[PDB]
């Protein structure tokens, strides 16, 4: 309701906040993005999909890296993307600087939010309107949705972008805790495939993976993306027949 | 003043009384003005 | 340099030096270093000429708007403490001047001496501070009781500030006695002070 | 109300501030939290119940360590109760930098009432949107709650959050000051299950708690927790068979 | 509706800062509070009722210490309350360092209300909306009312809050300049009863005082408080079975 | 509408700004005090009286001695007054501490004046809605009203406040320039006499002045004033017969 | 009704600020000030008709001294006037202080209107409602006049304040370029009485002159005025006849 | 300057030597070196006189002040760690003085020790402090009893200070005691200690 979505510093009647709920809006209305934990490392996989043929198949992009072991991938505006993970990434060196360790997935996903609230607290500044599902091994695998409204949530696996619910609704039936990491970067890919109603080439997707087992950080090409591409695809042909 | 007079002989009617007391005005002063406007509401919390 | 400064019972007396001398140089010979600081305070400074006027300024200053903002005459107790305070707070400015408030007051009778280098100390009924000090304080205790009178101060006074000028070649003949006596505030000046010093003929 | 709410600069005519107001209602849109006094140590119940099975349990918890013997739990936004407690472990810490000495509970709530009270004044910012509840144990048991404004309020059975009224009306009936710190532990479970309206198991639930005779905050492992959940349920289902 | 209660640098056309008077009815809706002033000292009685029992009946706190001969209680905001204290109690020890003498009760009046007086002035920050009741012995004993704008009025007895108005035409009648500090604090407890319409409690009330000849505040301690409350519950009943 | 009256940014259409007009109104609603100049120095009286038995017959003051050889009254917020007299003494002071020369009585008021005239100018901030009263003896007897604003208006018999529209009428015939000392000061007790409609007693109201011998600011006892008080009684029964 | 007199940071599409023209009408509301510049002197005329008999003969007085060469009156608010004549003296002082030279006119009146830009063009603040009549000898007499806005214009004679409409119509006439001092100044004084719609004698005016050999400020007294009155009503009572 | 400090059974005694000389020049009759912090905290300096007195004001006053915080007095670790922070801030005023905090608190009797680069240090038992320190010690440290009171504690204190000042001829003469009985603030004064190095001398 007017006036209370036309300041960021004026919470509404019902204790919600109007503005902060469109901003996450704006990460729904974007292109989606899935991250998957397993017990052997944490996958991320975005939507690599372009608007036409004129664009760079690549178009500059859509997961960054962030520290050694630590990406994000991205679902809301591209516009704040920019800053904010830029950010993120001076923070990640900055820990490295301070106590000459890889910052943790809790403490960088920390101080992002951190950073954000302050611009949801000031009426000054607009904060962000974009959601990162950070990955990494510290200890243990993973997966964080920092949430455009300065909240953190730890998932098992996730979705964000236009695709969220369907792929929300996928997991609950398929996903356990038992999933291997050839056959959790695939469920990502039918998850994916979903999402778009498409199916999956290698030159509309980009994953890249944290291995525990190597604990780097590591984008995986095309050419190594060929064999999971249509492995998915005989699954997201199946979904598009229900 | 008519609504205070004609109230107040509201109260006298319902005690059976020809003649309007005192206490029956009042009591149509409190009467007429609650229904209007309201009194409740609050204290703290933090207003304390 | 030097100042004395000896409580009496119907008074509070200070003294100063009217003419300061340092090397064969003389700055002036109607130099104040004798600060009338509220009406029934004042300050007598030994150390440096200029520093001096310039702190003692703003003292005056704070005397009188204190005294507006209280309803109330101010006490001895709180500009012995400020003065100090502004000397600390100004050590990129110091003020290298050694201080001697006292006068009367609401609380009473009392001297303190503030360090060129900050803080505000009480001296019980007598005090000195300078070059001149190290005798004076015998110079007065001789003849201090606590029922000395005004006028017998201010002798006793100028007894000090003598010891100390035939000793260096270097200290003035101008001399002003102080009288705070909670019902006038004199001045005796060189002159009225000097026929004091005439009966100890030089 | 209508005009006088649309900044916090404003009274309204009522004397009440309805900004401040509209942060108190942000709180009951968040969870549940609860604490107890008891004479023996001051308890700290959170809820940690997950909205998705996909989520993993260990960050829509309320408990944060603030120092070795204060601990605290929130509800609000979860955002600015991460800075809020970041700010309250740097207040306590400070407090031990400049006399060696660790805060008491009661300055450290003055403190922190303090903070959020400067959000609250001004006008380019809004107020933090959250309650605390700040139970420690400086020489003898304390338990104290801050309210979105930077008010301060003494307790000794207390909740914030939306099962708040429920707990209340809870504590009203059953709660007395004979209580040692088992039979006080059980009301605090009981009090949690009223709210939530079912059972409970002890991965949906986190206790901390600081007594007075070990002096310091521990955190009570999962393995702790099965037996004092084990007889809550007994009484929880007697009030759902009310 | 109105827009000069938009902010308080609009005047309203009747001369008038309307959004201070706005500030004025957030004291008249918080707990009373009242000082009385005789030559044999000075009384101070503040709320203790607020709550019901799950609060500590010893909840903290409506009679703040600023200095050691100086008290004060207050109604309004006590989150208000809590960070102006602060700044009370810090600008009474700073002319005590500044001068070595204890600060006068009309001097640090005047000091905390060019405080209130900063917020009141300036459009970007809101004023406070709590009133302030400065009670003291300095060398005579003296009383202040604070107004939320700044201003300063000096009272032989007052009360502010809720049971202001019930004050207001008891000690018309019965108060004299000539009281005993007996006689004024059993009569000062009589009026703290009528405003809450209830017998007192040394539980539902906090008491401190300054007295002329030890200059310094104490605060009356429950059972020692008792037996003036019951002197004062005999009148208190007289007067409430009318 | 009209008013372009919310800021004093924008000035109205009339070529007022309404703001400024609203606040010099600000000062009727204030207490009335009252400024007579005569050639053997300038009275200024001020309104003690304001409150009945509940505040002190002594409420501060109202009539501060702004210099040693400058006083001023005030009329308007009492809260304003507080701030804006604070300042008024400080560059008083400051002149001599500059120069060591008496500040001149048009030069301080002007001092005043220029700080009224920066809230005027800037939005940030509200002007005060107070008219100080400059009264004093630079070595002639000079009179000045300051207003709101920040306007300058030499005087020689003036009233402010409440009895602004009484004592213009009242001074149409009355005032003149070859009053003394004695029968001026009588007639400024007659003039705030009809603004109030009451006998006068010298317990509740404050007189200084500064003469032209002395050129120093004094202070009339209420045991001194008696004889001006009762001279003055006379004239005023007289007004109240119509 | 717009936004375009609401806010003065917005040019109307008619490509007028209506605020700078409600500054402007500012001055008209001031009483009346006529500029006369002759080959042989410079010659502000000013009203000191204001106010009654309770206001001093030298109130306001208009016509102060900026430098030794350099006066200016004023017309619009006299508070902002203060300021600006202030600033006046300042910059005048500036140009001797930093080469050493006697004021510009040109250039003074060139630095007061930047000065007065800035409040123009910043929105956070507001422009002085006041017109200046700069002039002065520097080398040759200069008479100009400054706008609210801050705007050079050279004139040779001119008015401004309420007298303003009537005076320009009496120059297009009467002024002449081929004139004399006396007969200026006689001139001047016509003008003066047409505004006043009255009789002009030397007690309400002030005049102030520069003179080219002289090249000082001097003040006309009122011994001294009192034959160029004479000469002038001639012709005042000529024209306020039909 | 010479200052020392046992930690008894029942308080802490602590001492200090008034007046304080270069080598036979003294700045005034007496100089304040004892501060009463609290009724149970004291400060015992020696260093310079100035420097001491502008922190101790300081000190004093946020002691008052963190009393009515915590609602609960002060403790002797955190006046010593307050005084450690602000001496490190103002590190940029130049003021060298070496302090003793000390009293009783609710954790025992103690004494923390400070240097002007920070530093407060834990002594439960003999600590001195100044130039004439090392002298001090022989006294202290044998006739050292924690089964001493603070009754026998100043017969000590007095005869460790005598024996410093008959070994530097930059201490002076102005011996004072304070003594802390846990009941009250007791400052003994320059004349009564006075009689005590009478008896411990003709």
């Amino acid at each position: 309701q007017m006036g209370y979505d036309r300041a960021i510093t004026v919470f509404s009647p019902d204790g919600r906040l109007f503005q902060v709920e469109y901003a996450r809006e704006a990460v729904k209305r974007g292109a989606t993005a899935i991250g998957i934990k397993c017990k052997e490392g944490v996958i991320l996989i975005a939507d690599k999909r372009v608007g036409s043929k004129l664009l760079e198949a690549d178009t500059i992009e859509k997961i960054y890296k962030i520290d050694e072991h630590i990406c994000a991938a991205t679902s809301g505006l591209v516009a704040d993307a920019r800053v904010l993970i830029d950010r993120a990434r001076i923070e990640a060196q900055i820990n490295r600087l301070t106590y000459d360790e890889p910052i943790t997935v809790k403490e960088l996903a920390k101080k992002i939010c951190d950073f954000k609230q302050q611009y949801t607290q000031y009426g000054g500044v607009r904060p962000f309107g974009v959601s990162l599902l950070i990955a990494g091994v510290d200890e243990v695998p993973k997966l964080y949705e920092t949430d455009p409204s300065g909240a953190l949530l730890e998932y098992k696996a996730t979705a964000i972008g236009m695709g969220r619910n369907a792929v929300t609704e996928f997991f609950e039936k398929e996903y356990r805790d038992d999933l291997s990491f050839d056959d959790a970067m695939v469920l990502g890919l039918v998850a994916m495939g979903l999402s778009i109603e498409s199916e999956l080439v290698p030159e509309n997707i980009e994953v890249g993976y944290v291995k525990v087992d190597d604990r780097t950080f590591k984008e995986v090409s095309p050419e190594e993306l060929k064999p999971y591409v249509e492995r998915a695809n005989e699954r997201i042909r199946e979904l598009l027949k229900k | 003043i008519k609504a205070i007079c004609t109230e107040a002989g509201m109260f006298a009617i319902r005690e059976e009384r020809a003649k309007v007391t005192m206490l029956d005005f009042t009591k149509a002063i409190e009467k007429v003005l609650k229904k209007t406007t309201p009194i409740p509401d609050l204290k703290g919390v933090m207003f304390v | 340099t030097t100042t004395v400064g000896l409580v009496c019972k119907d008074g509070v007396v200070m003294a100063t030096e009217k003419r300061a001398t340092m090397g064969n140089f003389i700055a002036s010979k109607a130099a104040k270093k004798i600060y009338q600081i509220a009406d029934r305070m004042a300050m007598t400074t030994a150390g440096s000429v200029g520093d001096a006027q310039f702190l003692a300024r703003i003292i005056k200053i704070e005397a009188n708007l204190y005294e507006i903002r209280r309803e109330r005459k101010p006490t001895v107790r709180a500009i012995a403490t400020l003065t100090s305070n502004l000397l600390n707070s100004y050590r990129y400015f110091p003020y290298l001047v050694q201080l001697l408030i006292g006068g009367i007051d609401s609380e009473g009778k009392s001297i303190y001496s503030i360090d060129p280098i900050g803080g505000a100390i009480e001296e019980k009924d007598i005090v000195a501070t300078g070059s001149g000090s190290l005798t004076a304080y015998g110079v007065l205790e001789d003849r201090f009781t606590p029922e000395i009178g005004v006028d017998e101060a201010v002798e006793l006074a100028v007894r000090a500030i003598y010891s100390a000028m035939k000793r260096d070649s270097a200290s003035g003949d101008g001399i002003d006695v102080v009288k705070i006596t909670e019902d006038e505030f004199y001045q005796y000046s060189p002159e009225e002070v000097e026929q004091i010093l005439a009966k100890f003929r030089k």
